[PDB]
């Protein structure tokens, strides 16, 4: 299926998914078409901060839902 | 004719030369950084306000889920001299000034770009990991445009000056 990813920056990132993958496996996406590090990476969707270890379906990540994307790169 | 460790020949010519401009070491860096690449003066303060600013007048956007923090409590700590700057206050400022801001990331070898589809003009910024330095073109120049003949070659000695500072124990 299809999840889109905002940045804070206004563009969209299209990402093709299964309700199967883990919150890792899609900023492991983010990185293939991005080049983002993953641990430079946090994924908001519905207010809520997204977790490593758990997947899209845990968080009812469905057609077209919109994950938002922040970057850390503090220094 | 030797270069240096932090420096970098633009192109098959190398005519041209990417080196780091070193700002100084303080809380503040990413502001110093981002200050002496666009205005070629300090600034930190006026950073700061502005990003709180942008914050406070636009919580929808800044909300507390994208900050980690509520948006208000954001807005203070930010105007903290203390307070790492990151990619929050990279996007804002980079929309506030006009001007695409690119960070160089040392430890992945990649470009983080912001707001490179808005502006052509843009900033190279040098990140080891808990650090930001400036990206300078013989010495002066920080200011590029992504279609200038030169931008690729520009973009390419980036990469590959962060791949050898990388190797040679430079990031964190």
């Amino acid at each position: 299926m299809q999840i889109f990813v905002k940045t804070l920056t206004g563009k969209t990132i299209t990402l093709e998914v299964e309700p199967s993958d883990t919150i890792e496996n899609v900023k492991a996406k983010i990185q293939d078409k991005e080049g983002i590090p993953p641990d430079q990476q946090r994924l908001i969707f519905a207010g809520k901060q997204l977790e490593d270890g758990r997947t899209l379906s845990d968080y009812n990540i469905q057609k077209e839902s919109t994950l938002h994307l922040v970057l850390r790169l503090r220094g | 004719r030797v270069l240096k460790s932090t420096e970098m020949s633009i192109g098959g010519s190398g005519e041209n030369v990417l080196s780091v401009h070193p700002v100084l070491d303080d809380n503040s860096c990413l502001f110093h950084a981002i200050a002496y690449g666009i205005f070629k003066q300090d600034s930190v303060r006026d950073l700061r306000e502005m990003v709180s600013k942008e914050v406070l007048n636009n919580p929808v956007k800044f909300n507390d889920a994208i900050l980690d923090k509520p948006n208000k409590d954001y807005a203070q700590w930010i105007l903290k001299m203390e307070s790492w700057g990151g990619a929050i206050e990279i996007g804002i400022i980079s929309d506030a000034l006009a001007v695409a801001i690119y960070v160089v990331d040392i430890d992945a070898v990649k470009i983080e770009k912001f707001n490179e589809d808005k502006f052509d003009n843009y900033i190279l910024i040098l990140f080891n990991g808990i650090h930001y330095d400036s990206l300078t073109m013989n010495e002066f120049k920080t200011v590029f445009n992504k279609n200038q003949p030169e931008s690729d070659d520009v973009l390419t000695a980036a990469l590959q000056l962060a791949s050898n500072l990388k190797q040679t124990g430079y990031s964190f």
